[PDB]
């Protein structure tokens, strides 16, 4: 009944030192039932990178939707988008459903190509910009994630130790929560090298 | 409707869907054909609410056979299926949403593979090696999981399609009549009639 | 309610009303019971003082409390059917519940409780 | 959650899982579906926990009680029936147990009994209770045979099990594995369904769409 | 309904209107409201007529059992008794009532129960759907110790008023004058009170 | 099951190094109506306790006349009714909060929130709190009603933790507890002017002060306060 | 949240609290919840967050365009006015309620403005699940003819009264000041916990720790 | 309507050690979104080397409380001063519980201590009795941020050996008193950042062969 | 439960009840005998509400089987069906009621003759040729209508049945998963092992 | 809320306190509920304060320009069209106004529109929560052609009641007087008004 748990899922993005660091699990659900255990949460748009969870139908739609506009973006103003700026695409999108909206949790992660800043934010699924320092979580162990990163985390980690973190984070988390799990995908993230790995996880 | 099925194996898919019509309290029909061919290799079934399922499936034939016309070619099944999914994910925002689960099976000429997808009255698709709608999978997915391989035959997928039809017909307490079975591969679309 | 305790001890360690019920007994007309290697017999006396019997209809003194368990008896008459309906009934309670019938020797351990439990329970005999 | 019980040539199989789930969260992995009325007699856990562990154990004492009255082994019917009458006695009230009575006698073998808050008394070869229970009954039904041995009834139940924990949301965490013999159950040990189900998939061949 | 009673120099004085409405139907345009439940003991009745009047008949049932065993009782004991009925029943009664009672220890003393069962000894009480009208009058015009003829006048002006904008009260005023020198009833007609 | 009638807002008390403050006004609201304004709702029992309640009147009558029985009953067959077995501050308590969570048990509640102020025998400061469910708490400062989310954090500035008890005498907490009840005044719609107020010290025992008012309001800024946004 | 509006002699001072939950639980310690309408108009708000944000941002918008084609500084009584019509026309479905506080040509304003599109005038003002223990300080202190050192003080301690006695309150001090006749200057963090947590362990975990099934790089560039 | 029941919040925390055992819980009691007190023990010695809280409703998990002390005064008296067992005391608790099935203790109990081989124990309660015995077991408001670190940092959960790459598990190592305490503070202090229920101050009772010792340790008060 | 029939033919009554059980979703059994032998001439079906049936049942059974001891008698099935009706009454205005439908079939040895009695929850008792409850005389009762006939023999009664049964497994919506076939006649009761 | 409108021999007096409350809290204890819809033409506002602000705002907005177009509008014409807009806005809004003004043609006037957005013109008018308790008073008290002293004690006295029994009213007492000589704010502070 509850569209944001309907299929379950979970992102996670951290930030570390000159570097970024976005996961999620791969579960696709009908409530008890697991359907599919490929279905990826994160995608990008040149360098900017985009979890979802919630709904499905909108996860799927909101991604068709931003590869829409970044692609657009790029032809008109002959460049890739900077996360600052499609955050603020994604808040103006979000918000422009107000009263019929995406039922989503997005989290967005990146390094600024000009700056080198790394960067993420979330969303609730009206818009509301969550613009935190450490980290962003989302989905229907949500709770759980918070728990962990917030143990887990320390600033200014190295590529390699941010990815044992994120990924313990993840793992931990999902291993709590029904609706989570099935596998999991974990996004390094450096300024010209993103680096992609599964990982390998109970499948109950 | 009740119960939809697929199963893509090396060189084909398998769609399995019942025949039963039941209207409350009586069984209308035992010989009800709950799919459309969208294109000579995509076939889709369909489960759902009544006058829904029909009227958005010939829908959807239409548009694609529209297109078929107008290019002179035949739509990938992959683009098939987004355009399917499209049009519920814009109909579950409407006024009065098409209530309707898609299975849509086709084989792809220019890859030479046969492709199952998955799509849900929300506009959530799947693709999968094997799927249905609603209970069906509660009871086959088991099954399924415990025998399929990607390089079976379709004469195995249709022994295992057997067995999920038998474990249906021994634990579900409604009579869906049988199932009525096509193959997709890439002569095109046919019915096995003895099932 | 009548609580009056009719069974009690006496100095010398007696209950002279368990001891004259026994003394019913001894009225009462004789019962045998004889078990062979595959069967019981159950005998009993009927006075001839009593003639112009309808003996259809007259309670006979063997009853049967389950198909396969029956039960006679020597003393009050009256007392008797008290005793063979609640055997009756418990035996039919044993069924209902244990989905087994009772044991012979459950059955005699119920019907010997029931006595007891009237030997020393207020305002009964 | 996801249990299950059948019948065999060689006595009773009993597996389940291990899962507690409120709402989306995970309360538990390491919970004790299967209640120890006694050494001869097991049940199952489904429904409520408390319900189920409460009378099951009450049971026990039951049962216990009419061994010393009676001087014998009481029958699976007897204790199944003393527990479904207590049940049906709070009809109404909103008890909430699925289970299921096995046990092995001389009188009767190998019996099982599926028990039901709402009055429910079975007797049957196989049952699978709880939310995976669909899952389980496709891999019981497609292998099942009573001339099953005991090792081979064992791995089905266990296979059984895997198969609702890994597609079943609420069912998981570990497998425990039960032999009801007429000297009395036997324990099977605890499995991990983690670890259980990459074994498997390797051993097997099964689990072809899952990647490992 | 409007009711009110009033303590003064001589004693005390209830007042009350005489409408009784079913709905917008008036039943009773007659009704007495002033009950009875010793010789000086009287009480104003507000709230379900039934319930009032059924615990204002066990209430003079206990004070004509406590008079032949203890003698005359007091105002506060028959306040007691009546809080005692409202208070442990207040799931099951509607009923709002003002006990007002002559002593000659004590002399004029009010008494008000209102929904909940509580008590509150008061120099004077309002009380009914009318009374929310004139809260700021009768503050504004009451004086302790007034004579008989100025509380009569108070309780009418008031009373008056209270009819004026209430639709649920209105009829007569009827009022009862207790003192020292006994039981005195009064009765005003709408030609005279509302020209006032 | 019920529902509040007449009812009393707002207790506010906080410990200090020789002792406790207690405070409530003295209105008996009807719904919106101010209906009744001589109610005193601190109830001294003995030389050693102040109870004070909030919430329904009716059910407030009855607690004052379970611990007037109380003392009564305490000295029936005690001849240290007035000495060594005379009734703590403790003891009122425990009694009033087994009342309440059995009332809460039964699905009949007393509809109250209650604070025990007083001192102990050997001194110490006793405060706590228990209401209609039965819960109970202690803390340096304690409020029931709006006094919990406006006088709570007024009388934690001056006693925040336990170490602050010694340091804090009874002219400063009385002032804190003063300021607190023209706080409310201000911002509570339930609230009067008119208020008591009780010390219990153990040196100098219970002073209850009765007709207090709140007093130095400050009102005079309102004179140039014109319109809601655009008029001058 | 907690949120305060304190009018002095010559300016207006705004300050808030920096927690922001979902729920129960904290998903930033530091939100910067003072925002701008114009650069010496500021607002801060409770209720649905998203409305907040983005009434406050619309309106910005507009002021923005207005103060160019009038060729004159913003006003607050227009932003006022703009917010509190666009509120009531959705009846309280936005769910905005914010302190508005600035300086311009014409004064020093401080207003309240509620979901449903009523506005308040004061000189001292509180908001969110804080507000009270906020107006319990305010008006414990406020006076007539405050300085700007007071003024600061007295809305900082109301924030602290806030983040200790409301749980959805918590963490730092934010505060902006609009005087008269200046910049308007806006002192992110103004008060700090002073102190800092330190874990009695460091989680970090031994590199090779997670098991991994794949590697690959993903394609970026064009 | 009258509502029975309330929550008070809190989080509760117990671990079993091998020779030890350890039960903490956070010291602020709270409604919605005030705090009713910073310091209220929610953790007893409950005699026999048996330490016990019951989190939730307090009114319930005091009376809980009170109700099984009493059933230890009691077991004495009948027993001969017989030392009331960890599992006989877990049993009891089972019966206490399930006497309300229909109108519940809103409660989740934990009760630590030693088993009769002198091993660390904890068992876990629902509201209506069921339980099981535990090594590690969050309680509360905040269970669902602890539970899953506890199950990474105790257990070694989605930890292997670096080099094996997945396939060989961090061996599962016993924990001291000391390691165990840091978790623990850890677990709270954490918990006390993200949750809003949480914090003012934390009192953890440790069971040993010796006897019950209290440790108390501040939190964050805002 | 769901389907019970029952038709009274020249020299015996026949009782044809479905062999399922559903819990829900799955179907737990497809061998149950929904019934009890009261006494040797006299059986009884039942369908209703899950628990409340056998112990309605088991608590008729053992009250007959007590008077039958008792009197060394066997009450005729008009005076059982009797019995039967007033407990049925009796629980309608119970706190909980027995929610059971019955047909009592049973053999009279001093009439020779075959009755057949029907009784709902509420207890509302008819004496019937053939009979049924739920929705299974919806479509049983138009060819009983049509093909009873009062001087049927037994092998007429159950070729009359099977039409029935037929008629049942092609337009229900459910699979009661065949029935169980007893026969009360003079010689007591038997149970039809292929059917 | 308690307000209030009084003509009299020079014109009219519109008096309000200042207390505005969400439930039990007292968001604001100095709101200003006399609004200004023109140089002589005031309003005392009652319900929804967002409901009577957008509708005072719009008021305004229509007697400018009729000013800009037509001249000076007439207490009749102000009337009117708050009335057009609570009349035909009846199922959206929640608003009680008074509605005053001075002519010197017509002197002083005041209308009442309740809830429907009916209209009534009449000498003086009560509104808000607290005029239930001032019915009484006011009837009693009210003359025509008093003098000013007279009309602001009577205003005071009144709004003093409705303050003391509601307890959605409260704070200090404000008034607007329009006479020819022009428009004169008053303000009355707890300390004054609470000893009469
Ligand atoms: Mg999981
Ligand atoms: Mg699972
Ligand atoms: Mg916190
Ligand atoms: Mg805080
Ligand atoms: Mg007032």
């Amino acid at each position: 009944s509850d569209p944001s748990s309907i299929n379950g899922g979970i992102v996670v993005a951290m930030t570390g030192k000159d570097c970024v660091a976005i996961a999620c699990d791969l579960r696709l659900g009908s409530q008890s039932l697991g359907v599919s255990n490929k279905f990826e949460k994160i995608f990008h748009y040149g360098h900017v990178f985009l979890g979802i969870t919630g709904l499905a139908t909108d996860v799927t739609t909101l991604n068709e939707m931003f590869r829409y506009k970044t692609n657009l973006y790029k032809l008109k103003e002959e460049r890739a988008i900077e996360p600052e700026t499609f955050t603020q695409l994604v808040s103006s999108s979000l918000y422009e459903r107000r009263f019929g909206p995406y039922f989503v949790g997005p989290v967005v992660a990146g390094i600024n190509s000009k700056s080198g800043k790394p960067f993420i934010a979330g969303f609730d699924l009206i818009g509301c910009i969550d613009e935190a320092k450490d980290f962003i979580v989302s989905g229907t162990a949500s709770d759980q994630l918070f728990g962990m990163c917030e143990s887990l985390y320390e600033p200014n980690l190295e590529p390699e130790d941010l990815f044992e973190t994120i990924s313990q984070a993840l793992l931990n988390a999902a291993d709590r929560d029904a609706l989570s799990g099935w596998g999991a995908v974990v996004y390094i993230i450096k300024k010209d090298e993103v680096v992609k790995r599964y990982l390998k996880m109970r499948q109950d | 409707m009740d119960i939809i099925l697929g199963i893509r194996v090396q060189d084909s898919v398998i769609l399995a869907s019942s025949k039963a019509v039941t209207r409350g309290i009586s069984v209308l029909k035992d010989s009800d054909d709950k799919t459309r061919q969208l294109s000579p290799h995509t076939l889709m079934s369909f489960a759902g609410e009544a006058g829904d399922t029909v009227q958005f499936a010939e829908y959807i034939q239409a548009n694609i056979q529209l297109y078929s016309i107008r290019e002179d070619y035949e739509l990938s099944p992959q683009a098939v299926s987004s355009f399917v999914r499209q049009e519920l994910a814009k109909s579950i925002r409407s006024r009065r949403p098409y209530q309707v689960n898609v299975l849509i099976g086709g084989y792809d000429k220019k890859k030479n593979k046969p492709e199952l997808y998955q799509i849900d009255y929300l506009g959530t698709k799947v693709e999968l090696p094997y799927g249905a709608h609603g209970y069906s999978g509660f009871y086959t997915f088991s099954l399924l999981d415990h025998h399929y391989r990607p390089d079976m035959t379709t004469e195995e997928g249709l022994d295992l399609l057997k067995l999920c039809v038998q474990e249906l017909e021994k634990r579900m307490p409604m009579d869906f009549k049988g199932v009525i079975v096509k193959i997709v591969d890439k002569d095109g679309i046919r019915q096995v009639d003895d099932f | 309610g009548y609580d009056r305790a009719l069974s009690i001890f006496s100095p010398d360690g007696h209950i002279f009303q368990v001891e004259y019920a026994l003394e019913a007994v001894k009225r009462g007309t004789c019962a045998v019971g004889v078990k062979g290697k595959n069967c019981v017999v159950l005998g009993c006396e009927r006075r001839s003082t009593l003639k112009l019997q309808d003996t259809r209809i007259t309670p006979s003194k063997v009853s049967k409390i389950d198909s396969h368990v029956v039960l006679s008896f020597s003393g009050l008459n009256a007392d008797s059917r008290i005793l063979i309906e609640k055997a009756r009934v418990e035996a039919q309670s044993h069924r209902l519940t244990l989905e087994d019938p009772v044991t012979v020797e459950y059955l005699t351990r119920y019907v010997a409780g029931v006595q007891q439990r009237y030997t020393q329970s207020g305002g009964v005999r | 959650t996801t249990t299950l019980a059948f019948r065999f040539q060689g006595g009773i199989i009993v597996a389940v899982d291990s899962r507690a789930t409120a709402g989306n969260w995970v309360a538990s992995q390491t919970v004790k579906k299967v209640i120890e009325i006694n050494p001869f007699l097991l049940g199952t856990m489904a429904g409520g926990a408390a319900d189920c562990q409460f009378w099951e154990t009450w049971l026990g004492s039951q049962c216990r009680l009419h061994e010393l009255r009676e001087k014998e082994r009481i029958s699976v019917a007897a204790a199944s029936k003393i527990l479904s009458n207590l049940v049906y006695q709070y009809k109404g009230a909103g008890l909430s147990m699925g289970t299921m009575i096995c046990g092995y006698t001389r009188k009767e073998g190998p019996t099982i009994y599926y028990v039901d808050s709402d009055g429910t008394r079975l007797k049957g070869d196989i049952f699978c209770v709880g939310s995976g229970q669909t899952f389980a009954y496709g891999v019981l039904d497609s292998n099942y045979k009573w001339d099953l041995s005991v090792e081979d009834a064992l791995y089905l139940g266990k296979r059984s099990i895997l198969a609702a924990a890994h597609r079943d949301a609420y069912s998981g965490g570990s497998v425990n594995l039960y032999h009801v013999t007429e000297d009395g159950w036997i324990y099977h040990g605890n499995h991990d369904v983690g670890e259980l189900f990459w074994k498997v998939k390797e051993e097997e061949g099964s689990f072809n769409n899952v990647i490992g | 309904t409007s009711i009110m009673a009033v303590t003064f120099k001589d004693g005390v004085i209830l007042g009350a209107d005489s409408r009784t409405t079913t709905g917008a139907y008036i039943a009773n345009r007659v009704t007495d409201k002033l009950t009875r439940v010793h010789d000086k003991i009287w009480c104003c009745r507000s709230g379900s007529a039934a319930d009032t009047q059924a615990i204002a008949d066990i209430v003079q049932y206990h004070l004509e059992l406590y008079t032949s065993q203890y003698g005359t009782p007091s105002t506060e004991t028959a306040a007691s008794v009546f809080k005692e009925l409202c208070y442990e029943n207040k799931d099951n009664l509607t009923a709002g009532i003002i006990v007002a009672g002559y002593d000659d220890k004590n002399k004029g003393e009010v008494y008000t129960i209102p929904l909940g069962g509580s008590v509150h000894k008061l120099p004077y009480a309002i009380a009914g759907s009318g009374s929310t009208f004139i809260y700021g009058y009768c503050d504004k015009n009451f004086r302790e110790n007034m004579s008989k003829e100025e509380t009569v006048d108070f309780i009418k002006h008031s009373l008056s008023q209270a009819i004026k904008w209430d639709g649920s009260s209105g009829g007569v005023i009827r009022m009862v004058v207790l003192t020292a020198a006994g039981v005195e009833r009064l009765i005003f007609y709408p030609d005279e009170y509302e020209q006032l | 099951t019920q529902q509040p009638i007449v009812t009393g807002t707002s207790v506010i008390s906080m410990k200090y190094d020789n002792g406790v403050i207690i405070a409530a006004d003295n209105l008996g609201s009807y719904g919106s109506l101010l209906r009744f304004n001589g109610v005193e709702r601190l109830i001294p029992v003995g030389d050693n306790t102040v109870v004070g309640i909030s919430g329904d009147i009716s059910d407030m009558q009855h607690i004052e006349r379970l611990l007037k029985d109380l003392v009564t009953e305490n000295a029936y067959d005690n001849p240290l009714a007035d000495a060594e077995e005379a009734l703590e501050p403790s003891y009122i308590f425990e009694y009033l909060a087994t009342v309440m969570y059995q009332r809460r048990s039964k699905m009949n509640p007393l509809w109250n929130a209650i604070i025990v102020a007083g001192v102990q025998s050997n001194g110490d400061q006793f405060l706590r709190y228990v209401n209609l469910l039965g819960v109970t708490y202690s803390s340096p400062t304690l409020a029931t009603g709006f006094g919990a989310h406006m006088a709570n954090p007024l009388l934690r500035k001056v006693v925040d933790r336990e170490s602050d008890i010694p340091k804090t005498t009874v002219q400063v907490a009385e002032e804190a507890i003063v300021n607190a009840m023209r706080v409310l005044y201000y911002r509570d719609a339930r609230s009067s002017r008119n208020f008591s107020l009780a010390i219990i010290d153990k040196n100098t025992g219970l002073t209850f002060k009765k007709n207090l008012q709140v007093e130095n309001m400050k009102w005079d800024f309102a004179k140039d306060i014109k319109g809601y946004g655009t008029q001058k | 949240t907690t949120i305060v509006g304190v009018k002095f002699n010559n300016g207006v001072v705004i300050a808030a609290d920096t927690r922001s939950t979902q729920g129960p639980i904290v998903a930033d310690k530091n939100c910067a919840k003072l925002h701008r309408i114009s650069p010496k108009i500021w607002c801060a708000g409770a209720g649905t967050a998203a409305d907040t944000e983005a009434v406050t941002q619309l309106i910005g918008s507009n002021i923005e365009l207005h103060s160019l084609y009038t060729s004159r500084e913003p006003r607050v009584v227009s932003a006022l006015q703009m917010l509190k019509q666009h509120l009531f026309k959705y009846q309280g479905h936005i769910g905005a309620y914010l302190i508005v506080a600035g300086v311009d040509p014409t004064g020093s304003h401080l207003f309240s403005i509620h979901a449903h599109g009523s506005t308040d005038v004061g000189y001292y003002l509180s908001l969110g699940s804080g507000s009270l223990a906020a107006m319990a300080v305010l008006e414990s202190h406020w006076k007539q003819d405050l300085t700007k050192e007071e003024a600061i003080k007295l809305a900082s301690d109301a924030i602290q009264a806030g983040i200790w006695n409301d749980l959805g309150s918590a963490s730092n001090v934010d505060v902006c000041v609009m005087e008269i006749g200046k910049d308007a200057e806006y002192l992110r963090n103004y008060l700090t916990p002073n102190v800092r947590e330190e874990k009695q362990k460091s989680y970090k975990f031994p590199r090779g720790t997670t098991a991994v099934l794949k590697e690959s790089i993903v394609n970026i560039c064009d | 309507q009258f509502n029975p029941y309330g929550d008070n919040g809190g989080t509760i925390l117990g671990i079993a050690g091998e020779d030890f055992a350890v039960l903490a819980g956070d010291t602020r009691n709270i409604t919605d979104y005030s705090i009713n007190s910073r310091y209220e023990p929610k953790v007893f010695d409950c005699g026999d080397n048996i330490v016990m809280s019951a989190n939730g409703f307090a009114a319930d998990g005091d009376a809980l409380v009170k109700r099984f002390k009493n059933s230890v005064k009691w077991y004495h008296f009948d027993h001969n001063d017989k030392k009331l067992s960890i599992n006989s005391a877990a049993r009891n608790i089972q019966h206490l519980l399930y006497g309300k099935r229909f109108f519940p203790y809103y409660v989740h109990t934990i009760i630590a201590g030693l088993d009769e081989d002198g091993k660390g124990a904890v068992y876990s309660f629902d509201p209506v009795g069921s339980y099981e015995r535990e090594q590690c077991r969050a309680g509360g408001a905040a269970a669902s941020l602890i539970m899953p670190f506890l199950d990474n940092q105790v257990n070694f959960k989605n930890q292997y050996e670096p080099g094996t790459n997945g396939k060989v598990k961090k061996p599962l190592k016993y924990l001291s008193v000391e390691e165990v305490i840091k978790l623990v503070r850890d677990s709270f202090t954490s918990a006390t950042e993200r949750h809003i229920q949480v914090g003012d101050g934390l009192e953890i009772l440790i069971v040993t062969k010796d006897g019950v010792r209290k440790e108390f340790y501040e939190l964050k008060r805002d």
